[PDB]
Formats: structure tokens, C-alpha cells, sequence
């Protein structure tokens, strides 16, 4: 079997860093429990790999996981923060609150979007065996 | 920077705003 999960995840300026944790039994990988760093970028690399290889024609391929978008809250957190004097006291507390909610929605859908393409390729009898997946899975 | 926590035994995703 092959189980995997994303247990945290990182926003940055520029970057969505998600962690990959794998658990296995199968003999090809290095070893039955690792977790890796990836940002959304190598999961459309795997996502495009998979499609642009002619071994699986006729396959479903699931689909890539959608851009996190964070641009929103980053920014109202970028002036909250250099809002430093900006009425909070109290203000600020509750204007960092509602954007912590807002960041803790965009991060429920992406983590989401991404362990859930993951997860559908491990399933995937000829998908979880692919060399560019267990790349994706090992790479540190 | 955020980061992100998935809940762990009963309760609750949470999120920080990373500092130093």
C-alpha cells in the first residue's frame, strides 16, 4: 500500500510550500516512511509528466491541483503589519484574527486540492508505480 | 510568511504568522 498526506504547508511571498508525507510498503522506495518539500510547481511538473506520457494513453489522469491563491490575505497582512500603529491596541489584534481566518480558508482548499491529487495517484494501479511519481514523492 | 498546521487528534487546523 501507499499513503500519503500533507500535515502542514507554508505560505510565502512568492512560494506555496507544501510538506508530503509518504508511508509504504512496497519495495521500490528507499525506505516505508519519508516526507519530502514541494511547492505547487512540481506538482503540475508531475501532473503535465504524467500526461505527456504515451504509455498512458487511455488512462485517467487526475487533474492537477488549482494555484493557491493567497494574494488577498498577504497583502492585508503586508499593511497590518506595517500598521503597527494602527488603532490596535485592539484593532489590530482582531484585523490579524479575521486574516488568520481568511489564510486558514485559502490554506483548507489548496492542502486540499493538492493531498487529494496525491492521493488519487496512489490508488491509481498504473499511476502510483510511475518513476517521475516516486521522484515527486523521494526527492530531499 | 503563514504557516500551516493540519489539526492533530481531535481538533483543528491552525495557522501562525511566522516571525523571527
Amino acid at each position: 500500500s501507499l499513503q500519503i498526506d500533507i500535515p502542514d504547508a507554508l505560505s510565502e511571498r512568492d512560494k506555496v510550500k507544501f510538506t508530503v508525507h509518504t508511508k509504504t510498503t512496497l519495495p521500490t522506495f528507499q525506505s516505508p516512511e519519508f516526507s519530502v518539500t514541494r511547492q505547487h510547481e512540481d506538482f503540475v511538473w508531475l501532473h503535465d509528466t504524467l500526461i505527456e506520457t504515451t504509455d498512458y494513453a487511455g488512462l485517467i489522469i487526475p487533474p492537477a491541483p488549482t494555484k493557491p491563491d493567497f494574494d488577498g490575505p498577504r497583502e492585508k497582512m503586508q499593511k497590518l503589519g506595517e500598521g503597527e500603529g494602527s488603532m490596535t491596541k485592539e484593532e489590530f489584534a482582531k484585523m490579524k484574527q479575521e486574516l488568520e481566518a481568511e489564510y486558514l480558508a485559502v490554506f483548507k482548499k489548496t492542502v486540499s486540492s493538492h493531498e487529494v491529487f496525491l492521493q488519487r495517484l496512489s490508488s491509481h494501479p498504473v499511476l502510483s508505480k510511475d518513476r517521475n511519481f516516486h521522484v515527486f514523492l523521494e526527492y530531499d | 510568511a503563514v504557516q500551516f498546521f493540519k489539526g492533530k487528534n481531535g481538533s483543528a487546523d491552525q495557522v501562525i504568522l511566522v516571525t523571527q
